[PDB]
């Protein structure tokens, strides 16, 4: 019968932090999800600088003087100098456009592995303190050069909006680095999402690759 | 002796350079990470002024290195290395005036200022300043009447103000260290609101360094012209009791001294207000506002104006006398070199940098000013420092080669052959230096990148490097005795042209375009009509 379905995506800490509805036969329905990279960092590492923002918060940091709104009191004109010397990272309006740069830039990007859901034959790929990406291979999906992939792994993840797209998004002080996650035909045919399933994500950087976890899971009510 | 010595150079060396820079790198290029880029402009200025110590060595007469340059090294390097020194000063009374006159605007109030926002607009802010100073201009007017008329630095009255800088100085460190706090050095997002309605603010990342190690470098290229003054030390003229070991301690305390003076007022404006808080025209007397100290206001005021006044004569003093020195050699237009009956003073050179310095303080922005004199100035130290590598390796006064004369010369001291080797070899490893700066700064990215043209070049133009060094090495250096000698004559002398053509790379377009058009002045001048009438002709 159908179902109130909601597909919730959460941060490290499996707090959700972005969900869609819709009423649909349970198992049947499969959409893009759409959350923020930002979101999933809310609470998380402290490399984001969102580890003490609630899920749901407002985007922090003050608005870009470039803004649709124009200028006004206290705002900031980094959102237009050169971002070379800026961290990639969801404190600040042009902290996210730098990380929107470096998910964007082909040299850079992103990257993601698979959590509990991984074969055993990953156990190598190590905990929550890699990231699941202790080494090369383990990464499943995200968009990099040599373009990850798996014939097992639940979902794909890549950027949703284009580096034009996303910019103005950015100067506007709103979230805007919108991942889109497709289920795979993996993901289509298991059915623990009750359970909820996590992932890790790291930039491909030159340092340390500053990643976060992820959790997709499926809640549903009658309708 | 060398306590005299020391003191020499302390005294000597500008006290004004922190009041009116502190708050310019502090807000635009570094953060408190601007206390590292005093210190690397420290180090940078060291190596510039042991070889100072010997280039003064080198000339028994005492004076400005446009001297030591035409009599060692010949006209044309001379005459830029004096264009430069003409920029130097030039510029640099003209960034003093506009940093006393933004002082005395504040401490008089804003409307004051504001009659300029009324009634004045260059309205190019790129290439011209975004505000005139007329004040400035004022100033320069004034004071270039006081020298035209003949009255010259005081030495009683500098003692005392150079007292008086000292004590603010002080009092400025412990207000810092008792109402500054640390968490200045640890703002984030959190603390990204200033409490002034100013726009276009550049917070940055935050914290201790919030526009990263680039933005140190561009600092420290820019608090590089503060510590310039150390000259005196290697200038002394005075006998010294230990000439070659007390001249280089002297030196480099003096310069340590300066240093600590820096940081420590760097430290509590920075410590004290928000860095992005930062007021450019006046840092310190609106810092000690914000901490609710209003009344200190007045004490920086009485000091910072008293400091300003002994810069900005410092650079005042001597800018009409290198174009007078330069007039009567031929290399400048003679009618600069023409002096009064009546003053027995070159009227006409005072009056001509006067207007000069007054238009460039009108014009341009205080960073922009302050960002040419440092090209000039480092431009002009690095040829200093190629001017001691080039004539360690010359042979006293009264082309085919072989690799077994290159590599292995027998010769015990320079023959002409070996001079003309180390012209080459300084002049390649010249070029081999702006060719890995360029690399390092353009191609910055590129390098942390991989890419397989700038890592090739980068590391064919080092290691060619080191062995143009070696091969300098190699050579027999001058048995002449100096009174003083840059000890790591192969490696230091290129340590500071390496730092100082990085610095100037670390400039703005701007800095650079402005100073590429007066270089092209200059030469137009040499080249037109300073090789014709020159007194060596
Ligand atoms: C179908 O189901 C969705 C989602 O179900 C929700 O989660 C389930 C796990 C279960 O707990 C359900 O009981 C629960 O409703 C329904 O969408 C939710 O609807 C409620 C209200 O009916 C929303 O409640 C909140 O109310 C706040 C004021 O009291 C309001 O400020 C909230 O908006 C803000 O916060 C939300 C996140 O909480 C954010 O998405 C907004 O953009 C805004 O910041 C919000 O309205 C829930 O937030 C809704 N979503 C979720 C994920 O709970 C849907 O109504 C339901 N439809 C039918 C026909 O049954
Ligand atoms: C006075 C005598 C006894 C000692 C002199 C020591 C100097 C030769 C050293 C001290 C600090 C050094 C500097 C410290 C840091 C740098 C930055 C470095 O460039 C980077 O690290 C760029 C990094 C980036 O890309 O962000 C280039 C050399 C330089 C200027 C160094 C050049 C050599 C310096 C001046
Ligand atoms: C993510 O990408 C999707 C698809 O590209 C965006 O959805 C589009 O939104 C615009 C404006 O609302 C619509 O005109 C299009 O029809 C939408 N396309 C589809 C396929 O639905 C979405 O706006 C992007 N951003 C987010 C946050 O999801
Ligand atoms: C920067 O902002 C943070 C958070 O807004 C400040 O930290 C709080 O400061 C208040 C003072 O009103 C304290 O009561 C809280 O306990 C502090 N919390 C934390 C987690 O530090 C911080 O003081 C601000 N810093 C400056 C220099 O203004
Ligand atoms: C803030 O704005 C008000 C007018 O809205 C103005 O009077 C005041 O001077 C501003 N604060 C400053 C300039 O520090």
């Amino acid at each position: 019968q159908v179902y109130n379905i909601t597909w919730e995506v959460t941060n490290g800490d499996r707090e959700t932090v972005w969900a869609i509805s819709g009423n649909h036969p349970l198992w049947t329905w499969w959409p893009v999800l759409t959350p923020d990279l930002c979101m999933l960092a809310l609470s998380g590492p402290p490399h984001w600088g969102l580890e003490y923002q609630a899920p749901y918060s407002s985007p922090p940091g003050p608005p870009c003087c470039s803004g649709s709104s124009g200028s006004s009191a206290g705002c900031s004109r980094d959102c237009d100098e050169p971002l070379t010397s800026l961290t990639p990272r969801c404190n600040t309006a042009w902290n996210r456009l730098k990380l929107d740069q470096v998910t964007h830039k082909s040299s850079e990007g992103f990257y993601v592995c698979p959590g509990s859901h991984r074969p055993r034959e990953a156990k190598s790929c190590g905990g929550p303190d890699s990231f699941y990406c202790a080494s090369w291979g383990c990464e499943t999906t995200g968009r990099v050069y040599w373009k990850p992939s798996s014939s097992w792994d639940y979902i794909t993840v890549d950027n949703n909006l284009t580096t034009s797209q996303a910019v103005q998004v950015c100067k506007d002080n709103k979230w805007c680095n919108p991942l889109a996650i497709q289920f795979t035909n993996a993901g289509k045919q298991v059915t623990s999402w009750t359970t909820g399933h996590y992932w890790g994500l790291r930039l491909y950087v030159s340092g340390r690759d500053p990643g976060l976890t992820f959790g997709i899971r499926l809640r549903y009510q009658n309708l | 002796n060398t306590y005299d010595l020391v003191a020499l150079g302390v005294g000597s060396t500008l006290g004004a350079g922190v009041y009116v820079l502190a708050g310019a790198v502090a807000r635009e290029n570094a953060g408190p990470a601007i206390v590292i880029s005093f210190l690397i402009a420290a180090l940078a200025s060291v190596l510039a002024g042991l070889c100072y110590g010997e280039f003064g060595a080198r000339v028994p007469k005492t004076g400005s290195a446009y001297l030591y340059s035409y009599v060692t090294v010949g006209e044309l390097w001379a005459f830029i290395t004096g264009w430069n020194l003409i920029l130097s000063y030039i510029i640099g009374t003209s960034s003093v005036a506009r940093a006393w006159s933004a002082t005395f605007d504040e401490l008089i109030g804003k409307p004051i200022g504001e009659f300029s926002r009324q009634h004045m607009a260059l309205n190019a802010p790129g290439v011209l300043a975004q505000t005139p100073d007329i004040f400035a201009v004022i100033i320069i007017i004034i004071l270039t009447g006081l020298l035209t008329l003949g009255v010259k630095e005081s030495a009683m009255v500098n003692k005392i103000f150079t007292c008086i800088n000292v004590l603010v100085l002080c009092f400025i460190v412990v207000s810092g260290f008792v109402k500054g706090s640390i968490k200045n050095w640890q703002l984030t997002e959190k603390n990204f609101s200033c409490n002034n309605n100013d726009t276009n603010v550049k917070y940055g990342e935050g914290g201790f360094m919030p526009f990263g190690f680039s933005g140190v470098l561009s600092g420290a290229a820019t608090c590089f012209y503060a510590f310039v003054g150390f000259d005196c030390i290697a200038t002394t003229g005075e006998e010294v009791k230990n000439p070659q070991k007390a001249i280089p301690v002297g030196i480099v305390a003096s310069l340590l001294i300066c240093f600590i003076a820096y940081f420590g007022v760097s430290a509590a404006l920075t410590l004290m207000m928000p860095y992005f808080c930062l007021d450019i025209d006046s840092p310190l007397p609106g810092a000690f506002k914000h901490q609710g100290w209003e009344e200190a206001k007045y004490a920086v005021a009485i000091g910072s104006l008293c400091a300003l006044s002994t810069s900005l004569l410092g650079s005042m003093f001597p800018m009409p006398r290198v174009i007078y020195a330069m007039a009567e050699d031929g290399l400048l237009f003679k009618f600069l070199a023409k002096i009064n009956n009546r003053t027995k003073t070159p009227v006409i050179a005072t009056v001509t940098s006067g207007a000069i310095a007054a238009v460039m303080a009108f014009l341009f922005e205080l960073k922009d000013l302050v960002d040419l004199m440092s090209i000039g100035t480092l431009l002009a130290y690095s040829l200093v420092a190629a001017c001691v590598l080039v004539l360690r390796y010359q042979p006293e006064q009264p082309e085919k080669f072989s690799l077994k004369s290159i590599l292995s010369p027998k010769n015990v001291e320079p023959s002409k052959f070996s001079g003309l080797i180390v012209n080459i070899s300084a002049g390649l490893l010249a070029a081999l230096i702006i060719t890995v700066c360029i690399v390092a700064v353009l191609g910055r990215e590129a390098l942390a990148e991989g890419t397989l043209w700038a890592v090739f070049v980068m590391t064919g133009s080092v290691l060619l490097c080191m062995l143009v060094t070696g091969i300098i090495w190699r050579q027999p250096e001058s048995k002449t005795k100096l009174s003083f000698k840059v000890p790591f004559v192969p490696v230091l002398p290129v340590l500071s042209i390496f730092v100082n053509i990085y610095l100037m790379m670390q400039l703005d377009q701007g800095t650079w375009v402005r100073f590429a058009v007066w270089m092209l002045i200059g030469f137009t001048i040499y080249f037109g009509y300073g090789i014709w009438h020159s007194e060596e002709a």
